C-alpha cells in the first residue's frame, strides 16, 4: 500500500501544478490555494510512503508521476504544444531526472 | 471585473469601515491593496494590503471632517481597474 | 527572462533541500531559515515563470535543475560516487533542459 | 551544548531576567522553551523564538525559590540548563 500512496502524492504534484498555472503568480485565490495544500498533501504522503519505500525509487516515481502529469495536463488543459521535437526533449529530461533520482 | 461596489459600511470622525465585492470564486484574489489619503491634499497616500480572502476593512487614525479617496486594488489590473470613493469622515 | 528565472528558481530548489537534512526536526534556526526563504522564493520563482511558460515544460526543467544541481552538489560537497550511468543520465537531463529552451 | 550558561541579569522580588548562550551559527535552534516554578512541589511554561538569548518570567511569588530550566526544541543538542533562585 505505500507504493499507491506515493502515486497519489505524485498524482497532487501535478494538481498544484495546474493550480499553480491558474494561479497567475499566487495571484487568484483559491488556485493559489489549491496549490499551497497540493504540495503540503504531496510532501506529507511522500514522506509516508518514503518511510517504506526507497528514497531513491521513491522520488524517481514521485517526480516522474509529476513531471509526466504536469506535461499532459498542460497540453490538455492550456493548450499547450505538442511539437515532435518537444515530447522527444521532454523525455529526455523526463527520464534524466527520473534517472538521477533513482540511482541515488 | 474586481473589486466591485466599494461602500462605506460604518464610518467614525477617525476611522472608515470599507467593503467590497470580491466577485464569483474564480475571481477572488489573494490579496487586496488599499490605498487612502485626502483627496487633493499634499499628502501622499497611505496605502496597506488585506488578504484577499476578505471583502472588508477598516482604515483607522483619519482626520476628522477631511474628505478621503479610498481605492481597492487588484493584485493585477488585468481583471478589473481599480475602483474608488469619496468619503469625508 | 521566464528561462533565467527558472533556472534560478531551481537553483532555489536544490539549496533548501540540503538546508532540510542540515537542520534536524526543522529545529536549526540558520538551516531552517534557509530552507523556508528558500521554498517560498522558489515557489515565488516558478509561479512568475509559469505566467508566460508552459506548466509541462517550467515543472520538467524546474524539477530537472534542482535534480541535477543535487548530483552536482552531491559528488562536489558530500563525495558522491561518480557513475558513468549518472553521467548519461545528468547528459539526457542538460540535452533536455537545452532542447526545450530552443524550441520556444 | 546547547544551550548554555543559564543566569539571572536583573531580578525583583516578583520577577527575574533570565539569559543564555545560544551557542553560534551552525547552533542557533529555532526555539526555546522556558519553565519556571517552585523547587519544592504545577508547573508553568512559555518559549521564545531561538534568535532571542533572553527571557523575563514575571508573577512569581516572593520569598519562594524558583528552579528555572531553559530546554532546546530537542535532546539533539546538549542537554537542557536548570538553575534554582529564591526571588
Ligand atoms: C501565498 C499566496 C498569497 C500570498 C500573497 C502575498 C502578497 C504580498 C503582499 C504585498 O504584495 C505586494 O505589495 C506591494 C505594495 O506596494 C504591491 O506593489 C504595488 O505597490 C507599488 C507602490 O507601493 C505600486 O507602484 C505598484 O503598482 C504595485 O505593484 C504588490 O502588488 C505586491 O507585490
Ligand atoms: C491565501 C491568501 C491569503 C494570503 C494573504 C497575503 C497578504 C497578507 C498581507 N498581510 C499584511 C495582511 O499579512
Ligand atoms: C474555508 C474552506 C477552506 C478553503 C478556503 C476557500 C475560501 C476562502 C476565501 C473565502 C472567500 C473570500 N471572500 C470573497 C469572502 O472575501
Ligand atoms: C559515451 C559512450 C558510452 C555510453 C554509455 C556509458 C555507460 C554504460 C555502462 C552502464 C552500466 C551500468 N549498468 C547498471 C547498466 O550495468
Amino acid at each position: 500500500m505505500a507504493w499507491l500512496i506515493l502515486i497519489i502524492a505524485g498524482i497532487f504534484e501535478v494538481v498544484w501544478a495546474i493550480a499553480l498555472k491558474y494561479s497567475n503568480g499566487f495571484t487568484r485565490l483559491i488556485p493559489s490555494m489549491i496549490t499551497l495544500i497540493g504540495m503540503l498533501i504531496s510532501f506529507y504522503l511522500l514522506s509516508q510512503a518514503t518511510k517504506t519505500l526507497p528514497i531513491g525509487t521513491a522520488y524517481a516515481i514521485w517526480t516522474g508521476i509529476g513531471a509526466l502529469g504536469a506535461v499532459i495536463c498542460g497540453i490538455i488543459f492550456f493548450k499547450e504544444p505538442l511539437t515532435a521535437l518537444r515530447i522527444v526533449f521532454m523525455i529526455l529530461l523526463l527520464t534524466g531526472i527520473i534517472g538521477l533520482k533513482a540511482t541515488s | 471585473s474586481v473589486p466591485t461596489k466599494l461602500e462605506v459600511v460604518a464610518a467614525t470622525p477617525t476611522s472608515l469601515l470599507i467593503s467590497w465585492d470580491a466577485g464569483h470564486w474564480w475571481e477572488w484574489v489573494t490579496y487586496y491593496r488599499i490605498t487612502y489619503g485626502e483627496t487633493g491634499g499634499n499628502s501622499p497616500v497611505q496605502e496597506f494590503t488585506v488578504p484577499g480572502y476578505s471583502s472588508t476593512a477598516t482604515i483607522s487614525g483619519l482626520k476628522p471632517g477631511v474628505d478621503y479617496t479610498i481605492t481597492v486594488y487588484a493584485p493585477t489590473s488585468d481583471y478589473g481597474s481599480p475602483i474608488s470613493i469619496n468619503y469625508r469622515t
